[PDB]
C-alpha cells in the first residue's frame, strides 16, 4: 500500500497470513469467508459459509495461508473538473466465530490476531505518478544552507 | 481435508474407517428405470456444510440428526432437493470437539441405518413435527433405551468411534448408499440417523464447562434425475 | 461517484528496474537572483524536495552520475557561466574573485539564444556508494552533527553574469535539474509517512 | 435446429451466414487476466429463449431490442447475469415470420454493434429507462435516419437479410464476440444492437393484417468469471 501509490494500473493475486499467539492449553475454532467482488459482504455465520469457506481451529496450528485469486484497479479521471472517481468495491475478507474461546483456570481469558499479507509474482505495475502520502509542505526549520 | 470449495485444516488424521467396506461407485449397470439420463453434478457439492455448535454440559444427554433432512436447507445441495425427485448420494461425517487437558469425558459417535423412533407411554405414532426437525436436530428423552426398547449395551454393531478426551478429539466415518431401492424421495425418507451420546459426563472444579461440539457433513458422490433433453 | 472496471492485459517486467524508476530528472532548485552578493550559490545536496526525498529514502547504499542541466530565463547578448566548485579548492564569495580566475576548476560558457547547457558529474564520492542514511558521528568530540557523513559531499556551483556592469538592470532566474544514471542500489527500507520538519535529520 | 434443451423445428435451412468471417471460439491463450478459472458452462444455456410475439400493421415502423438487456431476465442466462460480473458470449439469431401468399411486403433484419442512441430536437442526454427496455424492446421514431443522423441508404454495410414476403419468410444471423475488452460486464454495456425495419409496408382488401413476427435468441459459447475454488 506504499509502493502502488507511485503507479495507476495494478494487477495480480495476493496471499494473506494469520498467526494466532494464544497459550498453549487454548483452544478453539474459527471461520474465515471469501467473498467474490459481485455481492455484498456477508452478515451472519450461516450466510457467510456459503461462499468460499475455510474451518480453521488452534490446537494443531497457529499459522494458516490464504490466496486471492485476482484483484485490479485505477483511478479513472473521466469527467470534466478535478474530481476523484472511487474505484468499485471488491471483495471481504471476513471473520466469525464458530464456537467460544477455551481457556484453563490459570491463563488470561484473552487471545489475539496478527494478519499478514505478501503478493504473488504476478503483481505488475504501470504509469508511475507521484504520491499525496506526505502533503505539499510544512514549515521548515532551517530552510535554507547552501544558498547561505 | 482440501475438497471442492473448503477446506477443514489443522486435523489429526485419523482414519477413514469405511462403514461396511465400500464406496459410493457412481452406480452403474442400471438401465431398466429412471433412463431421463442422470445429471450427477460432482463438483457443484463438495463443500463441507458445516453446522451449528453445541453445547455439552454437565447434565446433557445427547443429540441426533437426520441426514437427508438436515441438508434441505442449505446450499447448492439445498436447492436440488426442489425440482428434482430422485437422488443417490454417499456422505462423509466428520466429528471433532476440544477442551484442555484437565476435562475428562467420554463420548460416542454413532450412525444408524432406518432408525424408527418412538414415543414414550402412549399408542399414537409421532407426528410430523416430532421427526422433520431440520439442521437443529432433536433430543434423546431416555438415551439408555434409544427411544425404541433396543439396549445402548448392544449398540455398537454400527460403525462407530470413540471420542476420549484424554487420547483424541475426532473423528471421521465413511458412510455408502444403504438403501433398497436405488435411488430415493428426499422429503419423506431418511436413511441414515447421526446422533452422539454421551457416557461418562464431565467433571471440573467449577462448573458449566461447555465443551463445544462441531459436526461436519459433506456428500461424496451424488447424483439426481434429468432436467435437460432434446426433443 | 462512478465506480467502472477493465481488465488488463500485461507482460511487461522491464518497466519497473530500477534503472527506469530513477531516470525521471525532476527539478532540484528554483532561485532567482538580481545584478545592478551579486550571483548564486548552491550545494549538491538531494534532499530539498519531498517528491524527490521520499522517492530516494528507500534504499540504504546507491551509485549513480549527475547529469545537470541548468535551465536560464531572463537584452544584448547576454553570457553565463556555472563554474563548478569540488572539495578542497574554496569557493568564491564576490563576483570579481580570482577563484573565478583559476583554471583547475571546470567550467562553462554560454549565451542565452542557445539551448540551455548541459554537464554531468561522475560518482565522486570516496566510498563505494553514498551513504543516504549516516548512522554515527563525523566527529571525536561530543558535538558532532549526527547524520552526516564527510563522504557524503559533492560540491557546489556558482552561477555568475560573466557582462560587465551595464546602465540597465536586470533579474536572472536559474532552474536546475538532475538526472540518475547507471543506478544500483542495495538493501530497501521502508517509506516515511509521518511529515518531515526539517532538512538536516529526521524530526516529527 | 435440435440444440440442447429445446429445438425449434420445420423452418427452412436459409444460411448460417456468418457476421465477418469468425466463430465464438471459446477464447484461448489469455492468462495475465481474469485468473479466477472460468466455469464456462456449454449444457446449460443452449435453449433458444424466444421473445414476445409482435405485430405488424400498416403504419408500423420497426422495434429495436439490446442483446445483454434482453436476456437478463429469463431463464439460466437470467440467473447467471446476477452473482457473476465477467462473461464473454456468441449469439445466435433465428427471425421468422409467416402470412399468406396474398399479402407482399418488405423486411429488413440488421444488427449494429455499439449503436449509441440519440434524442430529438433537444440537448439532454437520454435518460437510463430510455435505454434499458429489458424483454419488450422499444421502437424508431425516425427510422430514415435510425434517431443518430446515419443514413438508412447506407445501412446495409452491417450483416443482414433480406426477408421478403414473395419469397421467404425466415432468417438467421450469427454474431461473434464484438468488443475491445475480451470480457465485458452485463449491466452497464450492450454491444450488438438488434432491429427490425419495414421498407414497404404491407397491402391487401381488407385492413389490419396482423402478420405475427417471431424472434428466437439463443447463446452459442458463453463463460463467466470463478465461483467455485480450493482455499
Amino acid at each position: 500500500g506504499n509502493i502502488s501509490r507511485y503507479y495507476t494500473h495494478w494487477s495480480g493475486s495476493l496471499e494473506m497470513t494469520f498467526m494466532f499467539c494464544g497459550s498453549f492449553m487454548a483452544t478453539g475454532k474459527l471461520i474465515l469467508c471469501y467473498t467474490p467482488p459481485g455481492g455484498s459482504c456477508p452478515t451472519t455465520r450461516e450466510t457467510a459459509m456459503l461462499g468460499t469457506h475455510i474451518v480453521w481451529d488452534f490446537g494443531l496450528q497457529s499459522s494458516v495461508t490464504l490466496i486471492i485469486p485476482w484483484i485490479s484497479g485505477s483511478h479513472y479521471r473521466m469527467f470534466n473538473n478535478d474530481a476523484k472517481s472511487t474505484n468499485a468495491n471488491v471483495g471481504y475478507v471476513t471473520c466469525f466465530m464458530q464456537t467460544n474461546l477455551i481457556v484453563p483456570s490459570e491463563s488470561s481469558d484473552t487471545c489475539s490476531l496478527i494478519g499478514f499479507i505478501a503478493a504473488k509474482d504476478d503483481f505488475s505495475l504501470r504509469l508511475m505518478r507521484d504520491s499525496p502520502d506526505i502533503g505539499q509542505l510544512d514549515h521548515l526549520h532551517a530552510a535554507e544552507a547552501a544558498y547561505q | 481435508l482440501k475438497l471442492g470449495n473448503s477446506a477443514i485444516v489443522t486435523q489429526e488424521a485419523a482414519n477413514y474407517c469405511c462403514a461396511y467396506g465400500e464406496w459410493p461407485n457412481y452406480l452403474p449397470d442400471h438401465e431398466a428405470v429412471a433412463i431421463d439420463k442422470p445429471t450427477q453434478p460432482e463438483t457443484a457439492t463438495d463443500r463441507f456444510y458445516t453446522l451449528k455448535s453445541v453445547k455439552w454440559e454437565t447434565g446433557s444427554t445427547g443429540w441426533w440428526w437426520k441426514l437427508p433432512d438436515a441438508l434441505n436447507n442449505i446450499g447448492m445441495f439445498g436447492q436440488n432437493v426442489q425440482h428434482h425427485y430422485l437422488y443417490r448420494s454417499g456422505f462423509l461425517i466428520h466429528v471433532q470437539c476440544n477442551a484442555t487437558k484437565f476435562h475428562q469425558g467420554a463420548l460416542l459417535v454413532v450412525a444408524i441405518p432406518e432408525h424408527q423412533r418412538g414415543a414414550h407411554n402412549t399408542n399414537t405414532s409421532p407426528g410430523f413435527d416430532d421427526i422433520m426437525k431440520g439442521e437443529e436436530g432433536g433430543t434423546f428423552n431416555h438415551p439408555y433405551v434409544l427411544d425404541d426398547g433396543t439396549s445402548l449395551a448392544c449398540a455398537t454393531i454400527f460403525p462407530h468411534q470413540w471420542i476420549n478426551l484424554r487420547t483424541n478429539n475426532s473423528a471421521t466415518i465413511v458412510l455408502p448408499w444403504m438403501n433398497a431401492a436405488p435411488m430415493d424421495f428426499p422429503l419423506r425418507h431418511n436413511q441414515w440417523t447421526l446422533a452422539i451420546i454421551p457416557v461418562v459426563p464431565l467433571g471440573t472444579r467449577t462448573t458449566s464447562s461447555m465443551v463445544p461440539i462441531t459436526v461436519s457433513i459433506a456428500p461424496m458422490c451424488c447424483e439426481f434425475n434429468g432436467l435437460r433433453h432434446a426433443i | 461517484a462512478i465506480q467502472t472496471r477493465t481488465v488488463i492485459n500485461q507482460h511487461g517486467v522491464s518497466e519497473t528496474l530500477v534503472e527506469n524508476f530513477l531516470s525521471r530528472a525532476a527539478l532540484v532548485s528554483k532561485r532567482s537572483f538580481e545584478y545592478k552578493k551579486n550571483f548564486f550559490k548552491w550545494t549538491i545536496n538531494t534532499r530539498s524536495f519531498v517528491q524527490l526525498r521520499r522517492k530516494l529514502e528507500l534504499f540504504t547504499y546507491l551509485r549513480f552520475d549527475a547529469e545537470i542541466t541548468i535551465l536560464t530565463t531572463v537584452l544584448p547578448d547576454l553570457t553565463l557561466q556555472a563554474m563548478f566548485v569540488p572539495t578542497g579548492a574554496l569557493t568564491p564569495e564576490k563576483q570579481d574573485s580570482f577563484h573565478w580566475q583559476s583554471g583547475s576548476n571546470a567550467s562553462v560558457f554560454f549565451k542565452i539564444s542557445d539551448p540551455p547547457a548541459r554537464i554531468t558529474i561522475p560518482f565522486m564520492c570516496i566510498n563505494s556508494a553514498y551513504s543516504v542514511f549516516y548512522d554515527g558521528f563525523a566527529g571525536f568530540e561530543k558535538n558532532g552533527l549526527y547524520g552526516i557523513n564527510p563522504a557524503d559531499t559533492i560540491g557546489n556551483l556558482c552561477v555568475r553574469i560573466v557582462n560587465e556592469h551595464q546602465p540597465v538592470g536586470f533579474t536572472v532566474t536559474v532552474r536546475v535539474y538532475m538526472k540518475p544514471k547507471h543506478i544500483k542500489a542495495w538493501a530497501p527500507r521502508p517509506p516515511r509517512t509521518l511529515p518531515y520538519m526539517s532538512i538536516a535529520n529526521a524530526n516529527y
